[PDB]
RNA sequence: CCUACUUCACAAAGCGCCUUCCCCCGUAAAUGAUAUCAUCUCAACUUAGUAUUAUACCCACACACCCAAGAACAGGGUU
C-alpha cells in the first residue's frame, strides 16, 4: 500500500505511505525437586533445561550489575 | 522531557476510566476494547494487540501480554494520541 | 509507535506460531523454511544473541514427499556407541518407523551448528498428520504457504480444463488402444 | 546366471532384460545361457 | 480407436476417435510437438499432455502411432514413467510414499550406504536428463542429482 | 506462436505489463501533489533524514547525536549544514534522492557538542616463534554532534 | 540357581541343575506396454516380501540395628 512517485524533473522519488488501520471486522470480541523443576520450566518456555541450572559464584560474580543503559 | 514519554513525566491511573472521561468531554461513545492481533496464546509468553474502536474506527491498539494490559496500553496509546503526545509527534523547536 | 517501553520491547520480540503443512512437501524445502523461522532469520530484527526464534508447526509430516528416489537411496545412520551398533536405515524405513523424523532431522541439519540448535528445536512442533493439540492450534498465529505446489492429477482436472487444453495428433481410427 | 561384463545372446531364445537395474541374459530352452551384467 | 466385443462371437467396432484440435501453431512440422510448439515447454507434471500418448491402462503408445520424434517420444514415454511412479495418473491403471521426479523404478535402486568423500559422492538422481535441454526459468540450473 | 498451458510454457513469475505513461503521469503528479500539500500543511511529526556525512550515512533525527571519527576543524557549539541528505521520510511520506535530494527541499543543521579522543586502541603484531612483538596504542579524534533540526520545504 | 551330587557347609561355587523366542531379498513368478507377439517391471502394476525388531524388564518425590544389599555411599527389613 506505497504509492510511488518521482517528480517533475525526475530527481526525487515522493513515496505516500499512509498507515492502514485494522479493519473492525478483522478483529475479535475481548473474552472475558529439581529435575522436575527444571523439566516443567523448560516445557513451559519451550528451552532446554541447561539453562535453568545455576551457575558458580565465578560466573556470577563476573555478571555486570550496573550495565551501561541507552535510551 | 525529551525523550520522555508522556505517562513517563504524568503518572496515571486507569487509563481507561480516563480515556472513557476524555471521549465523554468530546460527546463520543465509550470505546469498544477488541482483539486485533495475538499469538501463542496458551503459553506462558502471549502476545496481544488490543484496539479501541470509536464507531468501528481504530483510535489506538496496543500490545501486551496479558489482554488486560494490552488492553490498558492500548487506553494510553489512545490518549496519547488524543492529546497530541505521540512519540512521533513534532520536535520541540529551539 | 506511541507504545510504553516494556510493551513495545514485548512486541517486538515477541514469538509468533507458524504453521507449515507439509503434505506433498519436499522434506528439504520444508526444513528451509522451518530452520529460518527458528533461528528467527525472518524478522529484521534478528540477531544471534537475542533468542529472536518463532515457534514453527509442520503439520502432515507423514505425507512428505521425496524427489526422485530418495525414499530408497536417502539412508540415516546412527551408532549406539556400542561395537556392532552401527545402524544405517534408508529413509522409507525412517519414515514408516517414526513419520516425524525426516523433517526432524532435516531441520536439525539445517539448524546452526551451536549450543542454541537444540533450543531451537524445541520451539519445533512436529505432527505426523492433520491432528494437533487444541493449545498448539489455540497458539497459531500464520501459515505458511507451501513450499512446493502440488500438481494436479487428471482426476482433478476439470473436464473443462481438458476441453480448453487442445488435441496434439490424430490417433488412427483403425487401432485398437 | 553366469556374471559378465558383456552380455552376449548365445541362442536365439535367449533375450535382454533389464531387471532390477541391471541387464540379464534369460533363456527358456538353455538356462545355462543365463547371465547377469 | 477399434474395439473388440464378445458374446461365443468376437467383433470388432470402430467408435469414436478425437481427431487433432484445428489450427496448429506451426502446421507441416515433424512431430505433434513441433506442430503446437511444445519442444522444450512440457514437463513430468503435464498430465493433460502426456495422457494423449498413453494408452488406457498406462502404457506408452508407439512412436509410429503417435508420430512422435524419436527424442519426444523418449521424453513423453520418460515423463510418463515419472507421473504415474507420482501417482498423477491414478485412473489409467492396470485394474505409501509420495513421489516425484523419481527416475528409477522404486524396487530397483538400492541405498546409499557408503555416499563417497566430497570429491566422489554418490548422489540421487533426481528428475530424468533427457529433460536436460528443457526451457530454463532459473538463474542456476536444475540439478539432475542431489 | 501459441502454446499450449503447460507447466513450462509460461515464466513462473507473474507477467508484468507496463501501465501507460500518461496515466503514469498523471499518477505521479497526483502523489507528488498529495505530498506537497503535506507539506505545506504540516501534516508531519518527527521527521527522519538519512544523511551522508564524513564517510558514512547516518540515520538521523531532530535531538539525535552523532559520533564522527575525526577532528572537524569546527569550535564547540557551532551551528553546520549537513548538505548531503539521501533521505528525508516522515510518518506519511518519504523523500528519495537520486542519489540527494535537493538544497531546496530538506535542511538538516546540527551544533558541534564535543571534541574528544577516542578510548586508547591496541595495534598489537606477534607472529610466533620469530621474536616478532610490537604494540602500539591509538587514540583517535572524534567530535560528537547535536543534530538539532530537520527542516522540509514544499518544493517538489 | 543350589534340590540333589561335588568342592563344601548357616553360604560361596562347578564338575551339578534350569531357561533361551523373528526375519532380511539372491532370485522365482502374474498381468503388461515402450516394441499392439513376447517381456518378472531402474515401465505403470500383482505376489513370495519380511524391521516400522516383536516384545519382555524397570516404574511409589520428599536414630539405631539387621540383611540373601553393599568397598564408601546407596538399597531392603524392623508389626
Ligand atoms: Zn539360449
Ligand atoms: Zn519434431
Amino acid at each position: 500500500n506505497v504509492e510511488l512517485a518521482l517528480t517533475s524533473d525526475g530527481r526525487t522519488i515522493v513515496c505516500y505511505h499512509p498507515s492502514v488501520d485494522i479493519p473492525y471486522e478483522h478483529t475479535k470480541p475481548i473474552p472475558r525437586e529439581e529435575g522436575p523443576m527444571i523439566e516443567q520450566l523448560s516445557k513451559m518456555f519451550f528451552t532446554t533445561k541447561h539453562r535453568w541450572y545455576p551457575h558458580g559464584r565465578y560466573h556470577r560474580c563476573r555478571k555486570n550489575l550496573n550495565p551501561p543503559k541507552d535510551r | 522531557m525529551t525523550g520522555k514519554e508522556l505517562f513517563e513525566m504524568w503518572k496515571i491511573i486507569n487509563p481507561m476510566g480516563l480515556l472513557v472521561e476524555e471521549l465523554k468531554k468530546r460527546n463520543v461513545s465509550a470505546p469498544e476494547s477488541r482483539l486485533t492481533r495475538q499469538s501463542g496464546g496458551t503459553t506462558a509468553l502471549p502476545l496481544y494487540f488490543v484496539g479501541l474502536y470509536c464507531d468501528k474506527k481504530l483510535i489506538a491498539e496496543g500490545p501486551g501480554e496479558t489482554v488486560l494490559v494490552a488492553e490498558e496500553e492500548a487506553a494510553r496509546v489512545a490518549l496519547r494520541k488524543l492529546y497530541g503526545f505521540t512519540e512521533n509527534r513534532r520536535p520541540w523547536n529551539y | 509507535s506511541s507504545f510504553s517501553r516494556a510493551p513495545q520491547q514485548w512486541a517486538t520480540f515477541a514469538r509468533i506460531w507458524y504453521l507449515l503443512d507439509g503434505k506433498m512437501q519436499p522434506p528439504g524445502k520444508l526444513a528451509a523454511m522451518a530452520s529460518i523461522r527458528l533461528q528467527g532469520l525472518h524478522k529484521p530484527v534478528y540477531h544471534a544473541l537475542s533468542d529472536c526464534g518463532d515457534h514453527v508447526v509442520i503439520m502432515n509430516t507423514r505425507h512428505i514427499a521425496f524427489s526422485g528416489n530418495k525414499w530408497e537411496q536417502k539412508v540415516y545412520s546412527s551408532h549406539t556407541g556400542y561395537p556392532g551398533g552401527f545402524r544405517q536405515v534408508t529413509a522409507a524405513q525412517l519414515h514408516l518407523r517414526d513419520p516425524v523424523a525426516i523433517v526432524k532431522l532435516a531441520i536439525y541439519g539445517m539448524l546452526p551448528k551451536n549450543l542454541h540448535r537444540r533450543t531451537m528445536m524445541e520451539r519445533l512442533h512436529l505432527f505426523p498428520d492433520e491432528y494437533i493439540p487444541e493449545d498448539i492450534l489455540k497458539n497459531l498465529v500464520e501459515e505458511l504457504p507451501q513450499p512446493r505446489k502440488i500438481p494436479k492429477r487428471l482426476d482433478e482436472y476439470t473436464q473443462e480444463e481438458i476441453d480448453a487444453f487442445p488435441r496434439l495428433w490424430t490417433p488412427p481410427e483403425d487401432y485398437r488402444l | 546366471f553366469k556374471n559378465k561384463t558383456v552380455l552376449k545372446k548365445r541362442c536365439k531364445d535367449c533375450y535382454l532384460v533389464k531387471r532390477r537395474g541391471r541387464w540379464y541374459v534369460y533363456c527358456k530352452t538353455h538356462p545355462r545361457h543365463k547371465q547377469r551384467q | 480407436f477399434r474395439e473388440v466385443v464378445e458374446t461365443t462371437i468376437i467383433e470388432g467396432r470402430i467408435t469414436a476417435t478425437p481427431k487433432e484440435s484445428p489450427n496448429p501453431p506451426n502446421p507441416s512440422g515433424q512431430c505433434p510437438i513441433c506442430r503446437w510448439n511444445l519442444k522444450h515447454k512440457y514437463n513430468y507434471d503435464d498430465v493433460l499432455l502426456l495422457s494423449q500418448f498413453i494408452r488406457p491402462h498406462g502404457g506408452m503408445l508407439p512412436r509410429k502411432i503417435t508420430g512422435l520424434c524419436q527424442e519426444e517420444h523418449r521424453k513423453i514415454e520418460e515423463c510418463v514413467k515419472m507421473a504415474h511412479r507420482a501417482g498423477l495418473l491414478p485412473n489409467h491403471r492396470p485394474r505409501q510414499l509420495n513421489r516425484y521426479l523419481t527416475r528409477w523404478a522404486p524396487g530397483s535402486v538400492k541405498p546409499i550406504y557408503k555416499k563417497g568423500p566430497r570429491w566422489n559422492r554418490v548422489r540421487m538422481p533426481v528428475g530424468s536428463p533427457l529433460l536436460r535441454d528443457n526451457v530454463c526459468y532459473s538463474r542456476t540450473p536444475w540439478k539432475l542429482y542431489h | 506462436g501459441y502454446v499450449p498451458k503447460t507447466s513450462l510454457s509460461s515464466p513462473p513469475w507473474p507477467e508484468v505489463v507496463l501501465p501507460d505513461p500518461v496515466e503514469e503521469t498523471r499518477h505521479h503528479a497526483e502523489v507528488v501533489k498529495k505530498v506537497n500539500e503535506m507539506i505545506v500543511t504540516g501534516q508531519y511529526g518527527r521527521l527522519f533524514a538519512v544523511v551522508h556525512f564524513a564517510s558514512r550515512q547516518w540515520k538521523v533525527t531532530s535531538e539525535d547525536l552523532i559520533l564522527i571519527g575525526n577532528e572537524l576543524d569546527l569550535a564547540c557549539g557551532e551551528r553546520i549544514r549537513l548538505e548531503k541528505v539521501l533521505l528525508v521520510g516522515a510518518d506519511n511520506f518519504t523523500l528519495l534522492g537520486k542519489p540527494l535530494l535537493g538544497k531546496d527541499l530538506v535542511r538538516v543543521e546540527a551544533t558541534v557538542i564535543e571534541k574528544t579522543e577516542s578510548w586508547p586502541r591496541i595495534i598489537m603484531r606477534f607472529r610466533k616463534r620469530k621474536n616478532f612483538k610490537k604494540k602500539r596504542i591509538v587514540t583517535t579524534p572524534q567530535t560528537v554532534l547535536r543534530i538539532n533540526s530537520i527542516e522540509i520545504a514544499p518544493c517538489l
